[PDB]
RNA sequence: UUGGGCCCGGCUCUUGUCUAUGUUCCUUGGAACAGGACGUCACAGAGGGUGAGAAUCCCGUGCGAUGAGAUGACCCGGGUCU
RNA sequence: GCGAGAGACCGAUAGCGAACAAGUACAGUGAUGGAAAGAUGAAAAGAACUUUGAAAAGAGAGUGAAAAAGUACGUGAAAUUG
RNA sequence: UGCUGUAAAGCUGGGUCGAACGGCCUCUAGUGCAGAUCUUGGUGGUAGUAGCAAAUAUUCAAAUGAGAACUUUGAAGACUGAAGUGGGGAAAGGUUCCAUGUCAACAGCAGUUGGACAUGGGUUAGUCGAUCCUAAGAGAUGGGGAAGCUCCGUUUCAACGUGC
RNA sequence: AAACUUUCAACAACGGAUCUCUUGGUUCUCGCAUCGAUGAAGAACGCAGCGAAAUGCGAUACGUAAUAUGAAUUGCAGAUAUUCGUGAAUCAUCGAAUCUUUGAACGCACAUUGCGCCCUCUGGUAUUCCGGAGGGCAUGCCUGUUUGAGCGUCGUUU
């Protein structure tokens, strides 16, 4: 997940199994006022969603890792 | 297969999760009996029926 | 004694030519009582004579 | 060849989980519950299946409400609040 | 099956008669249980008594002609005799029987 | 063990609201640090507190309620009693103890005395 | 001959609190709760626990006493207002 | 069903099928079928340490009233075996 | 270790053991086993025996390791021979996938290896499927049967638009 | 004569009888009347600092409130936890709540986490499109309200 934040500009997130990919873009701009370019969803073997979301270039992935503390 | 319904999926899940050994600190536990898990499953030998 | 002891068994005679004694076995498979005698007062599981 | 090689051609379940009971008892063509007789609105039991009766009754589950009708009976159905001791 | 000179016996127990048992282990529970009762409903009403005064009667049948017994109730007649309404005498301990 | 339930009965619908934002944010952070303690117990009474601040808006929004409704002939159906089905079913007092004229005539002319005997 | 409403009681039900007398001496034993000696209480020598058979070590038991909640057109006794 | 008190009842192949994570594990497409399985010791005090061994283990030692109680645990019969 | 009794049996010495148990007068019964192709559990002889023989076939060296016929790598010898022993999928399975560790059990020899065991990781869609359509068919409603569980019927003897 | 076979004894095995226990069962008695559309019984999936099950619970998830009580919990860990006290633990009690997806199960459908429509608020340059939040839309029957239909029918006017 931690190469995706840096290579990709994508964050990672485990996210609620009931919510879709415009409730998860809302979400990330109200809790870490980030822009997604897009939400990739995924159920995990486990029963848990995950999501891969990708900032546009006008955010730095690394840096809101950091500010969320994971990195 | 492959191409699996989302309530079947579901069930497989669990059944993963139910498939673990005892996490050993419950054997130290007072007046603890149970010495392993005793409903584990391989995917070749018992059959899931779902 | 409960008036059901030792019948609560769907057990079945497997009837002669089958090398076992006639007393009834339990059906089915897949556990260690499947084919085990039942109803019988020498059964192990089964009803006591004349129960009380 | 009805038996091992005619074995060897079963693939196709008769029966999926069923969605009140979920016990795999629902046929798929008949799109009834063998076990619990889903979708009618009574649940299938029959008198002269007395060791089915006990394995799906009141008491086999959480019993989440009938818990406590005992309970809220011996205290006469109050209604309101505790009121604390001066 | 028919064997000997002994009396020829009617035993009906040809039916699941097992199934229709009714042993009567609560006899001296019951009898407690009564008297409690019995208690409970004199100490509600004392001192009225917990008996309504019951008429004597002759018993019926050529049989028991000559014995005598309580009735069920004062025929309409009879308190009529003394005065007293079959209405008021249910509520003063007497019992009225219209049918009698 | 965390908050005080009297001390957030005497706060106000924003005062609340306010204080649960506060608390998500902080279990958010601590599921951030989980990951690398990775047991952490103060999980459990962040947890615990927005459950009490949640229970006590819910409680205050119901009496609020409660007193918009209160004598009114109709109210929502979770703030009447809940005592059970046949219960509900049953024949108010005032309805039980409803009686003809003609029975209430007699009740009163016959009523049941009270004697004694032997006197 | 006689209507109705409340207020305190009683009854009924549930529930809280409270209560006698050895852990004295010797022997065995890892442990005394065993044996022996001297006792104490008993309306309590039911039962359980405690390192072995414990009335007297602990909880209880027996005896009652005293609070809280309920409940009742269709239980009664008083008040009290119509 | 809920709440109690009992017994010339059974005592783990008995008593409910179930004294145990029992309507569990497991079988069957399905309706259904359906077990086995209680006991170290008062207390883990569940054997520190040394030594041989790749290890499992063994031999010393240690704890314990007892290791003729080491969890493959009270007692430890017979068949069968060295 | 013996004693007593015709006997069923009773008593006793030694060893083992650890919490209850017996004699006598009576009461009571789920009260006595060699058998029932008895029941449940356990154990033998057979017996270190039958056997572990289809699918052409293996060998040398090094590495690893306590240990190598069987693991890894290299060299060789072979085979499947494109209607494959190749590369994918549907059904079915469900984590068997991958990495690391790992050998008590399992892989009817072995095992350092494994689809085993343990710990983690892993499945990203506006365009690929489902989703939608109707097929044989299944089946509510209005009705009509049936004591009823329910049966018939599918626009049907209906005032049928949650219309545009 | 060994070996081997058989018998016996001692010790060691195999196995789990016997003995002794027992938070279980069975039977009898006494007392009580309390499930559900205010959504039951049941099912599925989740929830703990470290849990697979059982037990408990429902995104407030081994629980929230309240009343009582009065120093724990405990296998380890840990307080932005507590001790002459609004105070540890507590299904002790329990009257306030929460109560996922379902289920008689109710918008339609369901081998799908499929597809609608209405109201209020809100985001995207929007009465109409897309997104989000909250609240709604089943059937039979009863009482009532409103709007209707029928030369079934009464009165009146050409
Ligand atoms: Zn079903």
């Amino acid at each position: 997940a931690m190469k995706k934040v840096e290579d990709g500009n994508t964050l990672v997130f485990q996210v609620d199994i009931k919510s879709n990919k415009h409730q998860i873009k809302s979400a990330v701009k109200e809790l870490y006022d980030v822009d997604a370019l897009y939400v990739n969803t995924l159920i995990r073997p486990n029963g848990t969603k995950k999501a891969y979301i990708r900032l546009t270039s006008d955010y730095d992935a690394l840096d809101i890792a950091n500010r969320i503390g994971y990195i | 297969p492959s191409q699996k319904s989302f309530r079947t999926k579901q069930k497989l899940a669990k059944a993963q999760k139910q498939n673990r050994p005892l996490p050993q600190w419950i054997r130290l536990r007072t007046d603890n009996k149970i010495r392993y898990n005793a409903k584990r499953r391989h995917w070749r030998r018992t059959k899931l029926g779902i | 004694v409960a008036e059901n002891a030792g019948h609560q068994t769907s057990a079945e005679s497997w009837g002669t030519g089958r090398a076992v004694a006639r007393i009834p076995r339990v059906g089915g498979g897949g556990t260690h009582r499947s084919g085990q005698a039942a109803f019988g007062n020498m059964c192990r599981g089964g009803r006591m004579f004349a129960p009380t | 060849g009805k038996g091992t090689p005619s074995l060897g051609k079963r693939h196709n379940k008769s029966h999926t989980l069923c969605n009140r009971c979920g016990r795999r008892s629902f046929h798929v063509q008949k799109k009834t519950c063998s076990s619990c007789g889903y979708p009618a609105a009574k649940m299938r039991s029959h008198n002269w299946a007395l060791k089915a009766k006990r394995r799906r009754t009141t008491g086999t589950g959480r019993m989440a409400y009938l818990k406590h009708v005992t309970r809220r009976f011996k205290n006469g159905f109050q209604t309101g609040v505790a009121k604390a001791q001066t | 099956a028919i064997s000997k000179n002994l009396p020829l016996l009617n035993n009906h127990f040809r039916k699941h008669w097992q199934e229709r048992v009714r042993v009567h282990f609560d006899q001296a529970g019951k009898k407690a249980s009564r008297r409690q009762s019995r208690l409970r409903k004199a100490a509600k009403i004392a001192p009225r008594p917990i008996d309504a005064l019951r008429p004597v009667v002759r018993a019926p049948t050529v049989k028991y002609n000559r014995k005598v017994r309580a009735g069920r109730g004062f025929t309409l007649a009879e308190l009529k005799a003394v005065g007293i309404a079959p209405k008021y005498a249910r509520t003063i301990g007497i019992s009225v029987d219209h049918r009698r | 063990a965390g908050v005080k339930t009297f001390e957030l009965r005497t706060k106000s619908k924003e005062q609340l609201e306010s204080q649960l934002v506060e608390l998500k944010q902080e279990l958010a952070t601590l599921k951030v640090q989980k990951l690398q303690r990775p047991s952490l117990p103060r999980i459990h009474t962040v947890r615990k507190n927005i459950a009490r601040v949640l229970t006590v808006i819910n409680l205050n929004q119901r009496e609020n309620v409660r007193a918009f409704y209160a004598g009114k002939k109709y109210i929502p159906k979770d703030l009447r009693a809940k005592k059970t089905r046949a219960l509900r079913r049953k024949l108010t007092k005032f309805e039980a103890s409803q009686e003809t004229e003609k029975a209430r005539k007699q009740r009163i002319a016959f009523p049941q005395r009270k004697f004694a005997i032997k006197a």
